[PDB]
RNA sequence: CCGUUAGUUGCCAGCGGUUCGGCCGGGCACUCUAACGGGACUGCCCGCGAAAGCGGGAGGAAGGAGGGGACGACGUCUGGUCAGCAUGGCCCUUACGGCCUGGGCGACACACGUGCUACAAUGCCCACUACAAAGCGAUGCCACCCGGCAACGGGGAGCUAAUCGCAAAAAGGUGGGCCCAGUUCGGAUUGGGGUCUGCAACCCGACCCCAUGAAGCCGGAAUCGCUAGUAAUCGCGGAUCAGCCAUGCCGC
């Protein structure tokens, strides 16, 4: 039974990733275990917009982590290659565990 | 252009007590957090451009 | 007296000098610098230069007032 | 008050437990 | 044999579930005025019962928590009402009037450029 | 209102008497929000009613009301190179709201050492005809009007 | 004296993160750090063929690096010499080399930044700057565009007293967050000091 | 109960008693109410000497406060005020010993506005 | 406001085990949640009207531009922008530039600025009781037990981070102490104990405890904030951070 985490930035990177891995490993594992999201985590930051003295020019934005925890049951060999070398996105990374 | 003080990295804490924070871009050791290590400005401005990974403007 | 703290801690910065030198006696003021100390024991009855910010005034310490956070034994302002 | 520091209000604000609130 | 009614608003979630029974209410644990301690707040999660009468023929079980007492209590109320929706899905002239319709939309909005209380700009002085 | 009434927002009756007057009043007792202790004193006071005075809370609240609610008073007009003190029929809406507040406040004035005590004290005395609140009322009243000749000016 | 940043205006709309990659806590920072060492020594050595933009991408330990210009010649070098001292030298700033990704565009009339560097340098050479923006704009939108709104600021190619000047054709609702447009500014060499320039070409959007 | 400074505790428990004496009250009433052993609920109006003497006695050698509080306060403040220390420095004038900043705001010690 | 996809969070709306904490299995619809499109276009019934559109009503998740965000067009001000970075020119250099030892920008007879806490019983004091929230935690948040008047000191478990470390949310609830004084208020300043980042913490720190406990019992002429979940009030976290004068700023 395999656990996985694709923690990503773009809200299309996690999509290409979990998509290719859950649908392609749908001819191998236990057909996968649905890309369970996770409450996409948010980190906010604000800063003065008007350089130097201006306790009012600022504003803000943020950086965060969207999380997709795909997962596939029945370690049925074949699965390892319907995702492990048949991937396609770019704005995340292949986190695999068990 | 405060060249003479670009010593911030030779660390020589020589008593942790001295090595000090800083903004990698526009120097300014004033407000220089971490994950960014920038002056609120060098910072926020280059971010503005956006060649500063994922991070995106706020709304709500 | 004066212990209280023991050994006469001095934040090493001022302790090292305090000790052993306490051998050949004194000579007075050894222009101290990291007054972050909590003066102590042997430090009873001696002279050192307390950096008042821009000057090295000469301070002489006595029994019942020795062991306490160095700093507060050398002023640092000037009003009225 | 929050400056009563010692008892209730005091630690309430200090954000301190201790002699007026076990660490839980 | 079963009528579910959900009521939630301002970060307080009161999921009310009623089924043929009597007049007991498990507030994700205890009962009504047990949990709503000396809370005139009690009566809040039962108005949707007053709707078409009887507060003694149905078994009341609720999954309620979050924000806090009131918010959750009321949420509970609107929920019970929805349970009423399920039960008698033809109760307009009762479920609308002393009725209900949506959460509420009025939560301590936001502080921005200071003034905290989103309006409370620092007061002036004496010039 | 830049042109439109900007309506009189309506309150959901009492959570102990299904009454609008109740609710408004308890808000008046209230503070920092504390709907709780607000309604609280409201009640304990009601206890004074039923106890210290057989007669019912309904009738006492109502009577005190009829007593403190104003009637005719004054404000001035800067219309003709001057502002004269002219009286007018102290509209119901307000009459209520403020004879209301008023009461609550004079009540605050009262002695005792307990809030429910105050509420009682005054509310009763009012209902009757005896006290700080409503008395202050009569004052604003007859006081107002002295500027009678001015009245015909219309407010 | 305000108005938000023509890219922030863009973010999740038209135009995004040139340096495309992720990371997270305790590392993203330095990650980008090396990135600027990059773009910097980068545009630095090759502002040469009048570059235009740099998208350093990271989907893994490598560092994409597709920079763009419209000058292919001196770009790859007679045959491919250029792309060599270039992609090689690369390692020098943090190893993990990258395939020197050369991207050339179709028409410097849609390229506002570029045209700016342009009429800009012009003003370097020293001449009719008002003319400069007038026509520069003219054509920049002209050869297809939905508007060329341009402006120049500081030290009006003269006068002890500095000033501003501007002109535009068509449409350029910089407003309508969603306007899909191209914005650029150029440094201002002239011994007047720093006398910046800016121009924005509206890229349709409907 | 007549103790040290005749700090008689009225319709108040033991704790509420001491607190009425020199350097007493909060934190002080707790320690006193504990030793003397008495219901802090007591209003204080019948403290039988039989029990008062117990707490009243031990409340002499190790407790003062009373005609002694000044001792550790007067003697302990006399040393730092005689040596180039600092603890007493802040008091070497009329500002705030604990803190604070000086220059502006400090009438608490300096005296009244001028 | 509604169905679309899906379920390690959340359901049981229907059980069975229940160790009855949703612990185990199980159910994906309901609450949860990222995601999708649909949802008043003054479109329809009644007024008015040449028209735009306002006014009445039902429908409902809601219009009347749903409440909240970002967007501040042309110029004004030669406003602010020496030490944010950039800069034209000017001056500069055994030095107007470099490093180090201390002071100091936290000196006070005073005035004004912004906040703290306060005079209290619709309160304070104590014990027991009942529930978020958007954030935060690796060489870091820190589990329970041992040292614990206390600050804290140790062992020490967890995560690896919607399941694990931060967190005790307070006002609310029930009884209990007080019955209106300068009081249990108030906690200055000087009364004591300790916790801690840091060497060192005089000057120039945060904290617990010991003694002391001042002014004040809502504050002149005057001056402020705020259309409703808002005013008020009560709390949690956040970057700067080995300690921090943060009662300041931010978000909830």
């Amino acid at each position: 039974k395999i656990r996985i985490k694709l923690r990503g930035f773009d809200h299309k990177t996690l999509d290409a990733s979990a998509q290719k891995i859950v649908e392609a490993a749908r001819r191998s594992g236990a057909q996968v275990s649905g890309p369970i999201p996770l409450p996409t985590r948010v980190r906010r930051f604000t800063v003065i917009r008007g350089p130097f003295k201006h306790k009012d020019s600022r504003e803000h934005f943020e950086l965060r982590t969207h999380n997709r925890l795909v997962d596939i049951i029945n370690p049925n060999r074949k699965t390892i290659e319907q995702l492990m070398t048949l991937d396609l996105p770019t704005g995340v990374e292949i986190e695999i565990k068990t | 252009a405060r060249k003479a003080l670009i010593e911030k990295a030779k660390r020589t804490p020589k008593f942790k007590v001295r090595a000090y924070t800083r903004c990698v871009r526009c120097g300014r050791a004033r407000s220089v957090y971490r994950f960014f290590g920038l002056c609120r400005i060098c910072l926020r401005e280059l971010a503005h451009k956006g060649q500063l990974p994922g991070v995106r403007k706020a709304s709500w | 007296p004066r212990s209280l703290k023991k050994g006469v801690f001095v934040d090493d910065h001022l302790l090292e000098k305090v000790l052993e030198l306490n051998a050949k006696g004194e000579k007075r003021l050894i222009k101290t610098w990291s007054r972050r100390s909590t003066i102590v024991p042997e430090m009873v009855g001696h002279t050192i230069a307390v950096y008042n910010g821009k000057q090295h005034v000469p301070v002489y310490i006595t029994e019942n007032m020795v062991g306490h956070k160095l700093g507060e034994f050398a002023p640092t302002r000037t009003y009225r | 008050g929050k400056g009563d520091r010692r008892t209730r209000r005091g630690k309430i604000w200090r954000g301190t437990y201790g002699k007026y609130r076990p660490r839980k | 044999e079963q009528y579910y009614g959900t009521g939630r608003r301002k970060e307080a979630v009161a999921r009310v579930f009623l089924r043929p029974g009597n007049g007991k209410v498990t507030v994700n644990g205890q009962d009504f005025n047990e949990y709503f301690q000396g809370l005139v707040r009690a009566v809040a999660a039962l108005e949707p019962l007053r709707a078409v009468d009887a507060l003694g023929h149905f078994d009341a079980y609720i999954t309620v928590r979050g924000g806090g007492k009131s918010g959750q209590i009321d949420a509970i109320k609107l929920g019970i009402a929805r349970a009423l929706v399920q039960y008698n899905p033809d109760y307009r002239a009762k479920l609308k009037p002393l009725g209900f319709l949506t959460r509420d939309a009025r939560v301590v909005e936001r502080k921005k450029y200071g003034k905290h209380k989103a309006r409370r700009a620092p007061q002036y002085s004496k010039r | 209102a830049r042109r439109r009434r900007a309506e009189v927002r309506q309150l959901q009756p009492d959570l102990v008497y299904g009454d609008v007057l109740v609710t408004a009043f308890i808000n008046k007792i209230m503070r920092d929000g504390k709907k709780n202790l607000a309604a609280r004193i409201f009640y304990d006071a009601c206890k004074i009613i039923q106890e210290k005075t057989g007669q019912e809370p309904l009738k006492v609240f109502k009577q005190a009301v009829e007593n403190v609610k104003p009637r005719m008073e004054v404000r001035s007009r800067r219309v003709g190179g001057a502002n004269y003190q002219v009286p007018m029929e102290v509209s119901p809406r307000r009459q209520q709201s403020l004879a209301l507040r008023w009461l609550v406040q004079a009540a605050n004035q009262r002695p005792e050492r307990r809030a429910a005590v105050r509420i009682a004290h005054e509310l009763m005395d009012a209902a009757e005809g005896k006290g700080g609140a409503v008395k202050k009322k009569e004052d604003v009243e007859r006081m107002a009007e002295a500027n009678r000749a001015y009245a015909h000016y219309r407010w | 004296g305000n108005k938000i940043h023509p890219i922030g205006f863009r973010l999740g709309i038209t135009r995004d993160w040139e340096s495309r990659w992720y990371a997270g806590k305790k590392q993203y920072r330095h990650l980008l750090l090396e990135d600027q060492r990059i773009r910097g020594l980068l545009e630095k050595e090759l502002y040469s063929a009048g570059l235009a933009r740099v998208d350093i991408e990271r989907a893994a330990d490598n560092v994409a690096v597709t920079v763009h210009v419209a000058k292919p010649g001196v770009v790859i070098g007679r045959g491919g010499e250029r792309i060599r001292v270039l992609r090689e030298e690369l390692a020098k700033l943090t190893g993990k080399n990258v395939a020197l990704n050369v991207q050339e565009v179709q028409n410097p009339n849609l390229s506002a930044p570029l045209v700016a560097q342009r009429v800009a340098e012009q003003i370097e050479r020293r001449f009719a700057v008002r003319r400069a923006i007038k026509q520069a704009v003219q054509r920049v939108m002209e050869s297809g565009a939905k508007g060329a709104k341009v402006i120049v600021s500081g030290r009006i190619g003269g006068a002890e007293q500095a000033r501003t000047e501007w002109a535009a054709q068509g449409r350029v609702p910089l407003h309508t967050l969603r306007a899909n447009i191209d914005y650029g500014f150029a440094l201002a060499r002239t011994t007047y000091g720093v006398l910046g320039v800016k121009a924005y070409i509206f890229l349709g959007e409907v | 109960a007549r103790i040290a400074g005749v700090e008689i505790p009225r319709n108040k428990r033991v704790d509420v008693a001491l607190t009425y004496i020199y350097g007493i009250g909060k934190a002080r009433a707790k320690e006193a109410l504990e030793k003397t052993g008495i219901n802090p609920a007591t209003r204080v109006k019948d403290l039988t000497e039989a029990e008062v003497v117990r707490l009243r006695e031990y409340v002499e050698n190790t407790w003062k406060l009373e005609g002694e509080l000044r001792a550790e306060v007067a003697a302990n403040i006399k040393r730092l005020m005689d040596i180039g220390c600092y603890r007493g420095l802040r008091h070497r004038r009329g500002l705030p010993v604990r803190g604070q900043r000086t220059r502006t705001n400090a009438r608490t010690r300096k005296g009244p506005r001028k």
